[PDB]
């Protein structure tokens, strides 16, 4: 759920890098945001193989 | 005193790197920086979050501000109540104004 306050003629969202971040949905007028699902890096520690 | 590190304050650094610390601003100090932090949606998005969501991470240094802290204060010590003595050997003794 959004709480930003989009103006009646407007129908998507944009961030700095061009990427849509919030949308209305097209049959019940309501503002959504969206958000990439959890990422993350990972790191191997091992001594040597001998 | 003003370069001596103060007990009373949790993190036991001098006044003058208090002052120091205070006057440099930091954006990211490499912390967690957590995914749960971006999903709040304050409504206030930072770019931070933007660097994040794109592949760009910063990591954390290996040697945190305390340790840094207690090699100085070691380093004042010794070259306060030794000279220059314990810098080529073993630390003598020496009253101050007979090293100045
Ligand atoms: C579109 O149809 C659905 C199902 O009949 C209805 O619930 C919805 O209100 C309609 N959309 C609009 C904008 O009236």
């Amino acid at each position: 759920e959004s709480n930003k306050k989009f103006l009646p003629f407007q129908q998507f969202g944009r961030d700095i890098a061009d990427t849509t971040d919030a949308v209305r949905d097209p049959q019940t007028l309501e503002i959504l945001d969206i958000t990439p699902c959890s990422f993350g890096g990972v790191s191997v520690i091992t001594p040597g193989t001998n | 005193s003003q370069i001596l590190p103060d007990p009373s304050k949790p993190s036991k650094r001098s006044p003058i790197e208090d002052l120091l610390f205070n006057k440099v601003t930091l954006a990211d100090a490499g912390f967690i920086k957590q995914y749960g932090d971006c999903l709040g949606d304050i409504a206030a998005r930072d770019l931070i979050c933007a660097q994040k969501f794109n592949g760009l991470t910063v990591l954390p240094p290996l040697l945190t501000d305390e340790m840094i802290a207690q090699y100085t204060s070691a380093l004042l010590a010794g070259t306060i109540t030794s000279g220059w003595t314990f810098g080529a050997g073993p630390a003598l003794q020496i009253p101050f104004p007979m090293q100045m």
